[PDB]
């Protein structure tokens, strides 16, 4: 079995997704990465 | 033996399309988009387990 190749779709819909406290990856020397924060 | 006949192209699938491989990776906190993209993808082509 496999899909028809709709996985394009799949991938809309999981952002037609659209609480939101991102997370501190990495840090050091007055710079950090966020994770998360989808609408920033 | 059929959960391996599934989860081995499941994994197939995931490994040759890595671009939603990703998208069902990012550590996000609420998994419910991303089980609603995998079952969305592939409810209909496996067993329930």
């Amino acid at each position: 079995t496999i899909p028809a190749d709709d996985i394009q779709s799949a991938i809309e819909e999981y952002v037609s997704s659209f609480e939101e406290v991102g997370t501190v990856v990495d840090a050091g020397d007055g710079i950090a990465h966020v994770e998360g924060l989808p609408s920033v | 033996t059929t959960l391996a006949g599934e989860l081995v192209s499941v994994a197939r699938l995931l490994d040759r399309e890595a671009v939603v491989t990703r998208y069902l990776t990012v550590p996000a906190e609420d998994a419910t988009p991303r089980i609603r993209l995998i079952e969305r993808l592939v409810s209909g082509k496996v067993g329930a387990p």
